[PDB]
């Protein structure tokens, strides 16, 4: 796990050399040949740039907003191919945001009907 | 109020059979290859069950198509939901949640699409959804209904009229309420509560280690170690010694992908099950007897757990 | 609503058969039984290949150029991979199969609870609340059609778990007592339709003091008109 | 009788309805 050096007597802790796999994130041929490649497990620095938690992506561009997921990377994040177009990684959106108008005397009830 | 556990996931786990078998050996790596596409075979067999987990995580969990917050008054008729809601303070994670989660080369580990704040989602719209538009947002759109109205539709289905639970209203918002505090106390202190889910923790972290104390082993070999064979035997003796080592590590990792295939697939079937339970149990009652514990089913909330899901059952 | 479900139903078909039409996406679970079995065999005969150690992955050339001394271990070298081979090709498929086994079962109780009766289980029968569904024949396996009842449009009203008449406390027998800021009706959960609330209709039982939220309306009995008239 | 059946719309609008007689048990009652 660690050496304690012969000559120094300070002891410096023992890391692997980074790997992991390779994955490579793309959209159908059928609409587009742009890919992004996904260093599992890795930093940026061992390998349009983004350090995630899932590893080092590099290609796609970070953006700010939440999207419903796409195609997954995993830890949060997902990648989808948008405005022209590029590639894009954010963080996923579990879907729209909504809210139940919860008044203490209120109630909805359904006047029409669909069969699906 | 009683408390089931069901696991739903097993660690993403990752084995690259060369850096296992043959880690940083050229001439291992040509005997390796003599074998045929055995690393495809099973580095597709772990690989599809990874992908299974968050299959098994999204089917248990992510059972609505809106995310809906909680109201900005808390008053349900006397109920108090407290200890199941979400603490804004924080990871926005209940009272009880905090505690359950408190309780609990060559290779890697993958990360879930899904992590605990994307589950606390999840969870905090399900509970939402529960407490003020009943099942309906199971069913299709949220309708919003006073507490008290979708607890005398409860008692009606299990054969005790609407008029009960309003005289009693009190007494039965009281009692549970007193019911959540007991379950708080019995998930506390005590891990065992959780012995479900933490069973599954260990027996895939045993599975891990007894795959890589196995490289320590001969297999009939002169040494376990690759460089020691390399820097001593020339080919014609060395080769032998490597083949030795290369169909015994490999016979491990296939009785480890075999083991993991067969764990995975009872885990498969538990959260299938766990599935079922928060559709039929959380997202509108069952009448169903022992599926939501013991007793006639009213309600139930779901709560975020480790590798798993906690119902609770009213 | 008989001429509107009917033509609702009718379109709901008509969607089904556009979606299943040209996109194979849609039967993607037959597909990957299929690919992964196929997956299965391709690579047991492609092992046949390998030579395992042996000096040769063909038994006839072994045969034909090594004496029995030197032959027979060459010929163990390729058994023992051979046969491996098709240890861990069975236990693939009896675990694969075993899925399957599953999900026979509950396609098997899908088609009895959901097909030969309806059950009220949530999410069993797809979204919504079931009515009905129909099997179709799938290669390799069962495609149900369910035919499911959804909420559309709702509207906003004012609700009271009772009414309170002569000092006594009216429930509804079943329904939810709605207003709509004028007056007060009952009506069933699952579809608006707002009724006279009644002595037919309602149940007493309790006061106007012991119930939360009630309120003060009039309720109406069929009878007192007969015996003035 | 009016104790079985339920009134909601009318006979223009039910495919099938049949034309018959639905007792009250009432109004024997009002007469005697
Ligand atoms: C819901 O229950 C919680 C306890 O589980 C209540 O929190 C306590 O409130 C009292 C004041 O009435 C404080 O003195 C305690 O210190 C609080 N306990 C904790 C752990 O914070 C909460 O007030 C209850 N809410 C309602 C509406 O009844
Ligand atoms: C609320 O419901 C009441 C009762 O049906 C409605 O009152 C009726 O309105 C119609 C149309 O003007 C009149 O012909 C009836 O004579 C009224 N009935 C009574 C008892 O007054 C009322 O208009 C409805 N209000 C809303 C906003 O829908
Ligand atoms: C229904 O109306 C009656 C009056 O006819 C209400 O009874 C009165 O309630 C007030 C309190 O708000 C008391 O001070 C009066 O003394 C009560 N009058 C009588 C004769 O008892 C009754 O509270 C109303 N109920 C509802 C739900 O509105
Ligand atoms: C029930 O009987 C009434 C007659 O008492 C029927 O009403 C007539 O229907 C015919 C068409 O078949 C019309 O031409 C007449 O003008 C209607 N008479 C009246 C007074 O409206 C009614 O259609 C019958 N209903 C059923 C189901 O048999
Ligand atoms: C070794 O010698 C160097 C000087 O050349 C000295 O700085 C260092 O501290 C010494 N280390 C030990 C363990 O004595
Ligand atoms: C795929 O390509 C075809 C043309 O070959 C095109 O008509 C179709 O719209 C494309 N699919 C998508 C999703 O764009
Ligand atoms: C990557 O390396 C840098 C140092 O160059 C370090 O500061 C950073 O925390 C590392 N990130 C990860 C994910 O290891
Ligand atoms: C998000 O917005 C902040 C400013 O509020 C900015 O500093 C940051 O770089 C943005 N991040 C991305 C991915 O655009
Ligand atoms: C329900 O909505 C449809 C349009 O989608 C309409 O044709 C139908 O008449 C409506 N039915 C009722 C009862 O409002
Ligand atoms: C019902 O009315 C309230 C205002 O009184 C509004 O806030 C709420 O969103 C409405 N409900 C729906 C489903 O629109
Ligand atoms: C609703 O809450 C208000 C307090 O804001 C209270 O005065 C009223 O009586 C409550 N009504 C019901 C039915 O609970
Ligand atoms: C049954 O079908 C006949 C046509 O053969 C039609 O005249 C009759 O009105 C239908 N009755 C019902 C209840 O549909």
């Amino acid at each position: 796990d660690a050496v304690r050096d012969p000559q120094t007597l300070e002891i410096l802790d023992i890391t692997p050399c980074s790997f992991g796999g390779v994955s490579v994130i793309t959209p159908g041929t059928n609409t587009s040949n742009q890919v992004a490649v996904l260093y599992q497990d890795v930093n940026c620095t061992e390998v349009n740039v983004f350090q995630t938690r899932a590893g080092c992506l590099i290609g796609a561009e970070h953006v700010n907003n939440s999207y419903e997921c796409d195609i997954p990377i995993g830890a949060g994040i997902c990648a989808s191919y948008q405005t022209s177009q590029s590639i894009i990684a954010y963080t996923m959106s579990l879907g729209a945001e909504n809210s139940v108008a919860y008044s203490n005397n209120s109630i909805a009830i359904p006047t029409n009907f669909t069969i699906s | 109020v009683t408390t089931e556990i069901l696991p739903v996931s097993m660690t993403k786990t990752s084995v690259d059979c060369t850096m296992y078998i043959c880690g940083d050996s050229t001439e291992c790596s040509n005997l390796l290859l003599q074998y045929g596409s055995f690393c495809t075979q099973l580095n597709r067999a772990l690989t599809g069950i990874a992908v299974e987990q968050d299959k098994n995580t999204q089917e248990v969990f992510a059972q609505v198509k809106q995310i809906y917050k909680t109201p900005p008054i808390k008053d349900f008729g006397g109920f108090n939901f407290s200890q199941i809601l979400p603490d804004p303070s924080k990871s926005k994670r209940s009272f009880i949640e905090d505690l359950l989660f408190n309780k609990v080369n060559g290779l890697t580990v993958l990360p879930p699409l899904l992590t605990d704040e994307m589950i606390a989602q999840y969870t905090s719209a399900l509970l939402a959804g529960t407490i003020t538009s009943g099942w309906t947002f199971g069913a299709g759109a949220a309708l919003q209904i006073p507490f008290a109205m979708q607890m005398a539709y409860r008692f009606n289905g299990i054969g005790v009229t609407q008029n009960v639970l309003y005289e009693n209203q009190k007494l039965i918002a009281n009692q549970f309420n007193s019911a959540i505090g007991k379950i708080q106390d019995s998930l506390s202190s005590t891990a065992s509560a959780l012995g479900k889910l933490q069973d599954v923790v260990n027996q895939n972290a045993q599975a891990l280690n007894t795959l890589v104390k196995q490289l320590s082993s001969n297999f009939g070999a002169i040494s376990s170690v690759l460089n020691d064979i390399l820097s001593r035997l020339d080919p014609p003796e060395a080769e032998v010694q490597i083949d030795r080592l290369i169909t015994g590590r490999l016979q491990s990792l296939q009785t480890y992908v075999t083991q993991q295939l067969i764990r995975a697939a009872e885990i498969r079937a538990s959260a299938n099950l766990a599935a079922t339970k928060m559709s039929e149990c959380v997202l509108g009652q069952s009448k169903r007897v022992d599926f939501c514990g013991k007793g006639y089913h009213l309600m139930s909330f779901p709560q975020s757990a480790p590798h798993g899901v906690v119902f609770l059952h009213v | 609503n008989q001429k509107l479900i009917a033509n609702q139903f009718n379109s709901a078909i008509g969607k089904i058969q556009d979606s299943l039409s040209s996109t194979a996406s849609a039967l993607g679970k037959l597909q990957d039984v299929v690919n992964q079995n196929a997956q299965a065999l391709n690579t047991l005969v492609k092992q046949l290949s390998s030579n395992f150690g042996a000096i040769s992955s063909v038994l006839n050339d072994i045969l034909s150029r090594l004496d029995p001394p030197e032959a027979e271990v060459q010929i163990d070298r390729l058994i023992t991979g051979r046969l491996q081979s098709l240890q861990t090709y069975v236990t693939q498929q009896l675990i694969r199969a075993a899925e399957i086994r599953a999900s026979a079962n509950l396609a098997a109780t899908k088609m009895s609870e959901c097909v030969l009766g309806q059950s009220k289980r949530v999410d069993f029968c797809g979204k919504g609340y079931h009515l009905m569904s129909f099997p179709q024949s799938a290669p390799h396996g069962v495609v149900f059609l369910h035919v499911t009842y959804v909420p559309a449009q709702e509207k906003n009203f004012t609700t009271a778990p009772a009414i309170c008449h002569d000092g006594k406390a009216h429930f509804p027998r079943e329904g939810v007592f709605v207003s709509n800021g004028t007056h007060w009706f009952v009506t069933q959960r699952n579809f608006y339709e707002p009724q006279i609330i009644t002595t037919d209709n309602t149940f007493v039982s309790g006061n106007c003091d012991v119930v939360i939220g009630i309120v003060n309306n009039t309720v109406y009995d069929p009878l007192q008109p007969e015996l003035d008239s």
